């Protein structure tokens, strides 16, 4: 008796072996010369454009290539918490801040580009990053959804169960001197702690189509 | 004027519903004839466009003889991301801007002493665990009087 | 530092507890208030739909305007404003719809599913096709308005998701369409008639997820 | 302390929701008019004509689509015991039998196109399948290799553990008259019972090829 077993009679198709441990996603760059107070540096509806991250020669996402998204490849509802850490790669000489905080579902509020400001994401659960200390940081999102699954695949826009933000708290400053840097890197690691697939069809069955950005 | 089922006419009286549905096919065949039969349900796709003999073969399916039984039974299940589904003829949207939470299929895999043509009926009724929701305004009417007055 | 002696959330110095924001949201406040002249009303009209009221808990997407002044200097009430900072809500409302200048009876019916299409209320003639007339079989409640002209009403929340979705923009976020309208042959005075609607929130209502508010406008400064 | 264990250090990963049950493969239609004694109906290369057995347009295999074949996409190591059942559709009016056997490692025998004589099929591990009744019959292929372990992808020749059989016994016999076929339709379906992968790497970092088929 939970709500999740009350929309699917088929058992949910559990495979740890192949989920559940920390894949890579992507890598960003911020520079000095454009780091200002709510600079943007990712805006992605998630978890759709990290298990939709690895992209076709005529860019429609495959899931068969990954072994961590081989099951949303044969089903069609999907429900999972994750968690996403971040790194920056710590310079001395530099300082700088950035926060990243997740909202539920923002592509869909009225007042969706008014909740971007940073001074919004200090009340939505976030986490901060220096780039001396404070380095890693990890994220939580738990699954909150308007219904107990998610589509894995098109017919619009399977998997959108937020947006994640990074933000520029504090920005890029540097030292006034060339062996300073111009940029830095920042990498975002995802892992998935409750997964569980439910509508197992074939492959071939359903499509994906070439993901569309966020405003 | 349509000869809806029970399951139908109970169903245009409830704004949602869930749980599963038994077909019940009756073959009007004789011993003589053989065959065999796949049917399939396939659980979010709801446009026959995209399926086909080895694209259905992996769902759950029941391969069905042709000559163990005349009446044979096949219970879809109901395997859908929502708790209650709206019905397709009341509201909410659009008539013909709908999805049913799953399809099925029926696939393939001649003599003269026997009829050649073989008809099947196919029947339809609520499973063990089915149930309806909030009471709407009734998809249908009575035929008592099938007249009407267009705008 | 030292801690500041409690008064258990007011219950010391005046009688009562004011600790949850909760309670604040069930003290009713004017969800919509409008004019409904002849001319823009239906023209075979005996049993009709005269308004198709969207049922939000964050309210309308208030127009604010010079000859009802309510929206333009007090924005929008304390209801709209508590549930800007939540994402969900399971519940359902409650209302008071107050017909002025009409004397027979006033049928309130409540679809609750139809999608959530609109964000203003549709007045008279523009309702559609099939919310045009009072339905078979959906809630309603018919009351005479020469014996009371104060309809109190509670709609529940019947609706298939998790939550139901504030903050918005099949798209079955919320609990549907609320329909009031006229029950028989009626002389629709010269001046129309007056609908005020207010709404607060049920005992089984909640608030959910709790994101950031918004940015806010002050009232201080409207004039 | 068995030998499978003494080839990989990495533990097996065994995946048996999405394997161990009866998928269809190819249907095959023997004539009257060219069903002598030892016409062979199937000669594959198994199982490697079965995990193989969907193609592209351009007619590489993929192991993505088929729920089943979803490990051999992502391992390079595999071992497994296998069935065939094969299923003739039964008409009353003809009479002919089908003889089934598996030859290990067949295709490398020196002596290989003298062994399809279905005689010598008669020696090995068989099956026998008529029309009337004993209509289905299950081979039975235990996993026999030189090595532990077969490879899954190419660089030759993949999943090559042996040859599977199928030929005229007794010839398709019609009566004389127009009432009777043509043909009848002949159904091989597998299934695996220990399956054990391993070597997990990603997909795309091994190819497939355009399979080549026996003399």
């Amino acid at each position: 008796p939970t709500w999740d077993r009350l929309a699917s009679s088929e058992v949910s198709d559990e495979y740890p072996m192949l989920t559940d441990r920390w894949l890579f996603w992507k890598s960003v760059k911020w520079e000095v010369n454009d780091s200002a107070f709510g600079k943007m540096l990712v805006q992605e509806k998630f978890p759709q454009s990290w298990v939709q991250m690895d992209v076709n020669v005529n860019n429609i996402p495959r899931y068969t290539n990954i072994p961590n998204f081989i099951p949303f490849n044969i089903h069609q509802y999907m429900r999972a918490d994750f968690e996403v850490k971040i790194y920056v790669n710590p310079n001395d000489f530099v300082s700088g801040w950035l926060i990243m905080a997740f909202l539920y579902q923002g592509s869909e509020m009225f007042d969706y580009k008014l909740r971007r400001n940073p001074a919004a994401l200090m009340q939505m659960p976030h986490v901060l990053v220096n780039v001396g200390a404070a380095n890693e940081a990890t994220l939580k999102i738990p699954y909150r959804y308007v219904r107990p699954f998610m589509r894995c695949k098109d017919i619009t826009e399977p998997l959108n169960m937020g947006v994640l933000f990074v933000e520029v708290l504090i920005p890029f400053r540097t030292s006034a001197a060339s062996s300073a840097p111009k940029s830095l890197d920042v990498s975002l690691f995802v892992k998935m702690t409750n997964a569980k697939f439910t509508g197992m069809v074939d492959g071939s069955i359903a499509l994906l189509s070439k993901p569309i950005a966020l405003p | 004027q349509y000869y809806l089922p029970p399951i139908s006419v109970v169903s245009s009286l409830y704004a949602y519903t869930r749980g599963s549905i038994k077909y019940k096919f009756l073959f009007g065949n004789n011993p003589r004839h053989n065959a065999r039969l796949l049917v399939a349900y396939i659980p979010g796709i709801s446009s026959d466009n995209r399926l086909t003999l080895e694209r259905a073969r992996n769902s759950a399916h029941v391969v069905f003889s042709l000559n163990e039984v005349s009446e044979f039974v096949f219970t879809v299940p109901y395997i859908t991301d929502t708790m209650w589904w709206p019905r397709k003829y009341g509201g909410p949207q659009a008539a013909g801007e709908f999805v049913a939470p799953s399809y099925i299929c029926m696939f393939i895999l001649a003599m003269e002493s026997v009829p050649s043509i073989v008809t099947i009926v196919p029947m339809i009724a609520a499973g063990d665990d089915f149930e309806v929701a909030v009471p709407a305004q009734p998809a249908v009417g009575l035929s008592r009087n099938i007249d009407v007055i267009y705008p | 530092t030292p801690l500041l002696p409690t008064t258990n959330d007011g219950r010391v110095t005046f009688g009562e507890a004011f600790n949850d924001l909760k309670d604040l949201a069930r003290r009713y406040q004017l969800y919509w208030e409008g004019t409904i002249l002849e001319g823009n009303l239906r023209a075979i009209r005996r049993n009709s739909a005269l308004v198709q009221l969207p049922l939000y808990p964050h309210g309308l997407r208030i127009q604010p305007d010079v000859n009802n002044p309510i929206w333009n200097i007090m924005r929008d009430g304390h209801i709209p404003v508590i549930s800007s900072g939540f994402r969900y809500f399971r519940g359902g409302l409650r209302l008071r719809i107050v017909v002025e200048g009409l004397n027979s009876c006033v049928w309130v019916q409540h679809h609750p599913d139809r999608p959530s299409i609109f964000s203003r209320p549709i007045i008279g003639r523009y309702i559609a096709a099939k919310d045009a007339y009072r339905n078979h079989a959906y809630a309603a409640y018919v009351q005479n308005m020469s014996v009371n002209r104060t309809i109190e009403v509670e709609v529940p929340f019947y609706q298939p998701g998790l939550y139901g979705m504030l903050n918005a923009s099949l798209r079955f976020t919320g609990l549907g369409d609320l329909l009031i309208g006229i029950e028989g042959e009626q002389p629709i005075p010269k001046e129309g008639i007056e609908i005020s609607v207010y709404y607060s929130i049920a005992d089984d209502f909640s608030f959910n997820i709790f994101c950031g508010f918004p940015p806010m406008v002050y009232c201080d400064e409207t004039y």
